[PDB]
């Protein structure tokens, strides 16, 4: 017998709460560390890993550039949910 | 024993939302660069082994109607399931062109004793909308 | 810079909304399953690893039984949260 | 696996950290919640086993909420220079959001924010990690299969 909320994973853009940033001519941060990341690695790493990764590219590569003195050189760090119960490789 | 059975005919099938018009109503403006997202994505899911379907400014109804019907497909030849939404976000809510719908029962669809044929199975939803309008403003 | 959310790890024993078991005379099931799991592989597996593991534990090892049946038979799930960018291995 | 370059934390440093263990059993009349037969089982198995890693690991009892939060405050003041990382693990009552104290019920996010980036510069870049055991609402999962 098994639960009813096992093996879901959310990976969010962003943590509970924050603004998402999103380029109007490159895509949102998320989804082009995303793609980068599944691109070069969807095959060999672990689904956690890759997402990790993702985490750490956000946050690091990525920064704004706004007008408004309040939308200036701000972050973002995406979340990930796992109620996952194994190690998930999109390969074999 | 430490990993999910990849061993199925399919690898899954993958929903990707679009939401990029929005009604007046919504008061909220159109997603520039969501269709750059939406087409990187669905490259790199298709190249992962997916079977990804992309649809467009989905109200919210339709959302519902899509995450439903294809929660009552038969996934018995799939390895899992995976659901991309690009939209407008509020905490614990998603945008649909017409109003707003809580995550909570997009992913329900799924659940264990809801979804026969995906139990067991790795169900993913990467969600790419806005969660708060709090700003990290960062740090050294 | 560095996003003020980053490198926070929650590992919550339930997921939002349930309830948690504990044995009066066993502890709960997601301390006993961590703790199991780390006695025995704590210093050679990633932080996810080890609690995708103890989410497996849970999940599958445990089921309630109370007089009651109400809370007869119940399943639980932990739920981990993660904002990490990096692997997390607690040797070397 | 395979522990590729620098995808890992950084591990080298004088001790590997801090962990706070926050073992709540007994709480007021008023909050009308019961003794948590067991905790300090899980208490004694936590401590044990974080010790074993490596961690500096401290227990503390019955908590209040104000004791609570300044406990953690005071954690997130001191000089984790020389940690790898930090842990906390909290054993309490709780309902969605919020965790109890002996006296009263406090918001986890308040507890956890102490370490927040720009609250606690020298945990930045470094893991903080947080084991939570507590209710986070009443629904019971019934089970598939």
């Amino acid at each position: 017998k098994i639960p009813v909320e096992a093996d879901f994973l959310f990976a969010y853009s962003t943590v509970p709460g924050y603004y998402s940033w999103r380029s109007p001519g490159r895509g949102s941060w998320f989804v082009q560390a995303l793609c980068s990341i599944l691109e070069e690695h969807g095959k060999d790493l672990e689904i956690m890993q890759i997402l990790t990764r993702v985490n750490d590219r956000v946050a690091r590569h990525f920064e704004s550039q706004s007008d408004d003195p309040h939308f200036h050189e701000k972050k973002q760090i995406p979340c990930v949910v796992s109620m996952l119960t194994k190690e998930l490789y999109f390969s074999q | 024993t430490y990993q999910y059975n990849m061993n199925f005919e399919k690898l899954g099938k993958c929903i990707i939302i679009n939401n990029k018009n929005f009604d007046k109503v919504t008061g909220m403006g159109v997603r520039n660069g969501t269709d750059k997202d939406a087409e990187a994505l669905f490259k790199c899911f298709r190249s992962l082994g997916f079977d990804v379907i992309v649809y467009n400014d989905c109200s919210c109804a339709k959302m519902q109607d899509l995450l439903k019907k294809a929660s009552e497909e038969d996934h018995t030849n799939a390895a899992c399931f995976a659901c991309i939404l690009l939209s407008h976000g509020e905490e614990n809510v998603i945008y649909g062109k017409d109003g707003v719908t809580p995550i909570k029962d997009l992913t329900a669809h799924f659940r264990g004793d809801r979804c026969k044929t995906l139990l067991e199975k790795p169900k993913l939803f990467f969600i790419q909308a806005c969660r708060g309008t709090e700003l990290d403003d960062g740090i050294q």
